[PDB]
């Protein structure tokens, strides 16, 4: 493979930094 | 990318545009799995009809960037292919069906804050995560309508039932491609389009907060028709080819 | 009797005079039939170069070339010495088979009754030719027998002598009748009058129902640029597609667009924007226009294409008249023994196309609706004066011809 499978999926300015982004709720607030 | 808006600094890292060496010219979206594997579009690479047969080295990839033609110093990072990897199985003739494809990087890329790897999904991320109603996350370049836009383009599209996509179109879908888009009825609008393909169609997971590409741009009759939608390849579906080529 | 299925033999074809001064055939196909076209092709394209020399540039034009050839072969029946001469040398017969010329009318009933087969399976043909001379009169009723089998209609009849506006008018009311009334006006008024003693009339209407179908919904207004470097407000229809398509030499764009079928396309040709129609008009040629339908290639491009309709009448009288054809116009130096006096008065000619969308859709076109970018697509803007060829691919016959130099409404 290459390296960061074990990191993947967080933004270095979102997840990481405790920070969402504009739209990104919409998306979570579509799954119930 | 049509009815989408600017997309922040940062929020997709791993989008990834695919350019032509020469007369070098940008063709198409990708996304990036690892420092050295990124994962594209099977057409945006292979298609007879418009007898486009690229390679390793007619090509290469801006990664980590923003905007679109300002050079973003310090930012992005050029990157050439070792190795092209269409599907074996990538029935161009008929339906696009398989449109998957994954390139090596030539040189393992570096990591940043605007550089990093969108996870892939697995059979549990996929079972919770691939189901009508639920929402992912297109990116790209593309057209702005059925002209190109200055910065990475995003919008957040619901997922189809299986039936409504086959019914929206004359074409025969396959297990291995989804659709989303919204309906006529339920008012709000937006879609992939023309160069968004290779993008990656993405969603965030509520338990581990990450990002699982679940699909990509592949292909639509239009762009933001009303009663049709854009059809994904489907990443996870595709998993078992994409591993046993990394592996190896 | 069947023309169609007839043969030479089967039926009477001996005229009344003959004349015979001193690369690869197309399967199921008769080689006369073949020659007979060919020629046509030949001529057709030195009639139109001397035709759009008359019209002026911005007047577009809209004829068929073998509707007349067909014609004119019907007074070859009868056309004897010198005036025979000429029509053989004028329309190009004169270099065709032996059997094929005493025969020529037989054959260009034989390749019509192919052509209007392959043009009907899926568009709307539909022509009205006929003959007319004065009642004041007695014709070889051998000849107007051998009209009724070769060419339709025996022929006709009318006061031209004594009056002429019954007469003048009984045609544009035939023609009309025939053509469904897609057809009128073929003669002017204060054309035929007591002195015009023969007349050929030879109309037909043609609307393609094209083999993609155009969608309305693209179809939107947009400038047409004229001669005269002046705009105009056009509907242009519009298309994503695969077509064979070819950039030539003078960098000017040949495109063909095909009809449902296959048998019967449309090619256009779109000048440079600098190398203005005149120039490729003035300089036409069967076999440069057989060599672009030769370099033509399968490609991927964005169609822009005004949606128009095409009424032309006129008279060939004096057109023919300058190329040769000299003696059928003349009462003095004539000879119609075919059929006392007697010369042709004038020759009319009125075609009519009609331009626009699907009036047939692909399903296995998808090759569009994938979303990589296409840096080979090539688009064929056509937005500015061009010619139009209607043909029959597997024998590369021109039925129909033109320019279009004004669709705008
Ligand atoms: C069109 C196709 O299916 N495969 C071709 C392959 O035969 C050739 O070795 C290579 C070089 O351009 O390009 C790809
Ligand atoms: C009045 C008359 O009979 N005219 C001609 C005749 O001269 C010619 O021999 C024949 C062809 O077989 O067609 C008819
Ligand atoms: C073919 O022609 C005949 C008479 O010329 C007519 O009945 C028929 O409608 C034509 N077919 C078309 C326009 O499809």
């Amino acid at each position: 493979f290459g390296s960061g499978e074990a990191d993947c999926g967080l933004r270095p300015l979102f997840e990481k930094k405790s920070l969402e982004d504009k739209t990104e709720r919409e998306l979570l607030e579509s799954y119930i | 990318i049509v009815e989408g808006s600017d997309a922040e600094i940062g929020m997709s890292p791993w989008q990834v545009m695919l350019f032509r060496k020469s007369p070098q010219e940008l063709l198409c979206g990708a996304s990036l799995i690892s420092d050295r594997w990124v994962l594209t579009a099977a057409h945006c690479l292979l298609y007879p009809p418009w007898d486009k047969n690229f390679t390793e080295n007619d090509l290469l990839v801006r990664i980590g960037k923003h905007s679109r033609t300002r050079y973003e110093r310090n930012i992005e990072k050029i990157s050439m292919l070792e190795k092209i990897y269409i599907h074996p199985r990538y029935n161009w003739r008929e339906n696009l069906d398989r449109d998957i494809a994954l390139m090596k990087l030539k040189k393992p890329v570096a990591f940043s804050d605007y550089i990093h790897p969108v996870c892939l999904p697995d059979r549990e991320t996929a079972a919770s995560l691939l189901q009508a109603g639920y929402k992912g996350r297109v990116t790209g370049w593309g057209n702005l309508k059925e002209g190109q836009p200055s910065v990475l383009q995003v919008v957040n599209l619901p997922i189809v039932e299986r039936p409504v996509c086959k019914d929206s179109t004359r074409i025969r879908i396959t297990d291995n491609m989804f659709c989303a888009g919204y309906k006529p009825d339920e008012g709000k609008r937006g879609d992939a389009c023309e160069g968004d393909s290779g993008g990656p169609f993405v969603m965030k997971s509520p338990f581990n907060n990450r990002w699982y590409q679940m699909g990509i741009v592949s292909w639509g009759e239009g762009c933001d028709r009303d009663g049709k939608y854009g059809f994904y390849t489907h990443v996870f579906r595709l998993k078992k080819w994409i591993q046993k080529v990394i592996d190896q | 009797v069947d023309i169609c299925t007839a043969k030479p033999r089967d039926i009477p074809m001996n005229p009344m005079c003959i004349y015979r001064s001193p690369q690869k055939i197309p399967e199921a196909t008769n080689r006369r039939v073949w020659e007979l076209s060919k020629a046509n092709s030949r001529f057709a394209t030195t009639f139109y170069q001397h035709l759009a020399d008359s019209k002026n540039d911005n007047d577009n034009i809209f004829l068929s070339p073998l509707s007349i050839s067909t014609a004119f072969a019907m007074t070859k029946l009868g056309a004897c010495n010198d005036t025979l001469q000429q029509l053989m040398e004028v329309f190009k017969f004169d270099t065709i088979s032996e059997k094929t010329s005493d025969q020529i009318h037989f054959f260009f009933a034989k390749l019509n009754c192919r052509l209007y087969r392959k043009a009907n399976k899926s568009s709307k043909l539909v022509s009205a030719n006929r003959l007319f001379g004065d009642k004041s009169l007695t014709f070889n009723e051998t000849y107007q027998d051998i009209s009724e089998l070769v060419y339709g209609a025996k022929l006709q009849p009318l006061d031209f002598k004594e009056n002429a506006e019954q007469s003048r008018a009984a045609i544009n009311k035939w023609v009309s009748n025939k053509t469904e009334g897609r057809i009128t006006d073929v003669i002017p008024s204060e054309a035929i009058n007591e002195l015009t003693v023969l007349v050929l009339v030879n109309t037909i209407y043609f609307k393609g129902l094209w083999k993609s179908k155009f969608s309305p919904e693209n179809t939107r207004k947009e400038l047409f640029y004229k001669a005269d470097g002046e705009s105009c407000s056009a509907s242009m229809m519009y298309q994503e597609g695969k077509f064979r398509y070819r950039r030539v030499a003078e960098g000017t764009q040949v495109l063909e667009l095909p009809f449902k079928g296959d048998d019967i396309t449309m090619v256009l040709i779109l000048p440079k924007p600098e190398k203005s129609l005149a120039k490729v008009e003035k300089e036409l040629t069967p076999e440069v226009l057989q060599e672009w339908l030769d370099e033509l290639e399968e490609m991927m491009l964005v169609v822009h294409m005004p949606r128009f309709r095409i009424e032309d009448g006129f008279s060939l009288k004096e057109q023919l008249q300058d190329m040769g054809l000299v003696d059928l116009f003349s009462p003095e130096k004539s000879k119609l023994p075919g059929i006392d006096d007697l010369y042709v008065s004038d020759a009319f000619h009125k075609a009519f196309l009609e331009v626009n969308e699907e009036g047939a859709a692909a399903s296995t076109a998808v090759v569009i609706a994938g979303r990589s970018l296409n840096p080979n697509r090539v688009t064929f803007k056509a937005n500015r004066p061009f010619l139009v060829f209607i043909r029959e691919v597997p024998l590369n016959t021109i039925i129909f011809m033109g320019r279009v130099a004004n669709p705008c409404v």
